[PDB]
């Protein structure tokens, strides 16, 4: 029984699974987890990059000494839940503390052969269609004292985001309550009398200062400024559909559940928080935090 | 996978010009956006410029008017022409490429050192 890195297999190409799984709590066992050095995140990042490359493969043609853009059937449905599964000689430990911060000892640890159905959703700033936290909202970071270290936020009440083509719609009441919850959670870690400020991303490139995602085969970039303009009838976010063009090859509506956020802290008596992150390893890490791989 | 090679950096004087090159190799037909970051010892990263598949570009305000990012298809290269160079441009520059449809970059080079004196 020791920590190890190995290639998990996948299940729903991937192998069948779950006509009847089995979770099993290991009694009297406490296990140390570290969501920030979990090689499952690296494996899933690589798998998602390969998934996108393979989805782009049928849009090229190898005619002569080059690859040319070609047919491309647009509606390429990507997100179906996948499960990562330990191979022979290994086992996946799963934390069950509903408020686990990701870095520390879990007192209620079960053992599994496969993870839950994880939806590979590529999105920025907002985490959509993910898992929810029981009871309380959770905030997780390697080092809260260290700004520019991404802050992963898991809610307990999801927020419906209904987008059409081109804008998105969020209820002001639900989002107001969500922001209040996040503000109190941040006050817990940064100071009680400290005031929380939500402001727009502090970058410049319009590709990262927006909430971007895939809405029915087309990629949307939405100005999310109306969500981060607060200090502690219906919000319509303006959006633009951008076409992905691969540089080196020669020549509508959807509803989602907002289940998480990615924030970055500034760096007085207050604290400014801005939507950040961008790296998708934090997107996958927001779901693989309560797992680890061990060798028996 | 993808391999990026940065080159071009060196010593010049204030008001001189440089041309950084990022050569691209491997499974490159999934890149939809490349760019140049720069970092000086003791400071945070800085996305200075980026080009996308549709040839649209972005530059930070500090380099708007002095820097130009462009693409050489016949050479699989991305060029960053730096003009009116100022001492505030001294850093290690890395070229980066994105192989996911959105998000931050996925592939990075080894970096090249740009220094300028006054
Ligand atoms: C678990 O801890 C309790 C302590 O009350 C102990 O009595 C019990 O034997 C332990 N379980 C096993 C399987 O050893
Ligand atoms: C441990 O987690 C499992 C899975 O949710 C749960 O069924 C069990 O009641 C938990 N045990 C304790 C002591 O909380
Ligand atoms: C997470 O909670 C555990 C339980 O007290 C604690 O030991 C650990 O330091 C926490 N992680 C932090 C503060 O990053
Ligand atoms: C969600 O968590 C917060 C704690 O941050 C709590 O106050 C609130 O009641 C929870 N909501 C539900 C529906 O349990
Ligand atoms: C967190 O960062 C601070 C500096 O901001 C440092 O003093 C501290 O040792 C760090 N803690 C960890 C666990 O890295
Ligand atoms: C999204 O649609 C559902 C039902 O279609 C509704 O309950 C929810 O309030 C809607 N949200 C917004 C922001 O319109
Ligand atoms: C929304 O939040 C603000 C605090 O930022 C509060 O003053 C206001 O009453 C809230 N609105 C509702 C409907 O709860
Ligand atoms: C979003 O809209 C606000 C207000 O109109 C503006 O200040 C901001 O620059 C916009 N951001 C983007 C990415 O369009
Ligand atoms: C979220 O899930 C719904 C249905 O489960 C789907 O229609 C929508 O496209 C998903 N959103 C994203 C961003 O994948």
């Amino acid at each position: 029984w020791k920590e190890a890195t190995t290639t998990l297999f996948c299940a729903s190409a991937c192998v069948p699974t779950d006509p009847n799984p089995q979770e099993v709590v290991l009694v009297n066992v406490t296990e140390n987890f570290n969501m920030w050095k979990n090689d499952m995140v690296e494996q899933m990042h690589e798998d998602i990059i390969s998934l996108w490359d393979q989805s782009l493969k049928p849009c090229v043609k190898l005619t002569g000494g080059s690859v040319i853009t070609q047919a491309c059937p647009k509606v390429s449905f990507e997100p179906i839940p996948i499960h990562y599964c330990a191979p022979a000689g290994f086992a996946i430990l799963k934390c069950n503390n509903k408020t686990f911060n990701g870095t520390g000892p879990c007192t209620n640890v079960s053992t599994v052969q496969c993870t839950h159905g994880i939806r590979p959703v590529v999105s920025t700033q907002l985490l959509l269609n993910g898992s929810l936290a029981e009871e309380e909202v959770v905030i997780r970071s390697v080092n809260f004292t260290d700004n520019a270290k991404t802050i992963i936020v898991q809610l307990n009440t999801s927020v419906e985001i209904n987008c059409t083509r081109a804008h998105c719609n969020i209820s002001r009441a639900k989002w107001n309550n969500t922001l209040k919850q996040i503000a109190s959670k941040l006050r817990e870690q940064f100071g009680n009398n400290k005031t929380i400020i939500f402001k727009q991303s502090s970058g410049g490139d319009p590709e990262i200062v927006t909430h971007s995602f895939n809405c029915g085969g087309e990629f949307f970039y939405c100005n999310s400024t109306q969500l981060f303009n607060s200090t502690w009838d219906t919000i319509t976010l303006p959006c633009r559909i951008k076409q992905i063009i691969n540089m080196w090859q020669k020549v509508i509506r959807c509803s989602s559940n907002i289940t998480g956020l990615l924030l970055t802290r500034d760096g007085n008596e207050s604290e400014i928080f801005r939507p950040g992150g961008g790296d998708m390893r934090d997107n996958w890490r927001s779901e693989l935090y309560k797992y680890k791989v061990v060798k028996i | 996978a993808v391999q990026l090679v940065d080159s071009g950096g060196g010593l010049v004087q204030a008001g001189g010009s440089l041309r950084l090159s990022c050569v691209v190799s491997g499974s490159i037909f999934s890149i939809n956006a490349m760019g140049w970051y720069r970092q000086a010892p003791g400071k945070q990263r800085d996305l200075v410029a980026r080009i996308s598949g549709d040839s649209s570009t972005y530059y930070i305000d500090s380099v708007k008017g002095r820097f130009t990012i462009s693409r050489d298809n016949a050479a699989n290269t991305v060029y960053l022409q730096m003009n009116s160079l100022k001492p505030e441009d001294t850093a290690v520059y890395y070229c980066a490429a994105r192989r996911l449809p959105i998000g931050d970059y996925t592939d990075w080079g080894q970096g090249t050192q740009v220094t300028v004196s006054s």
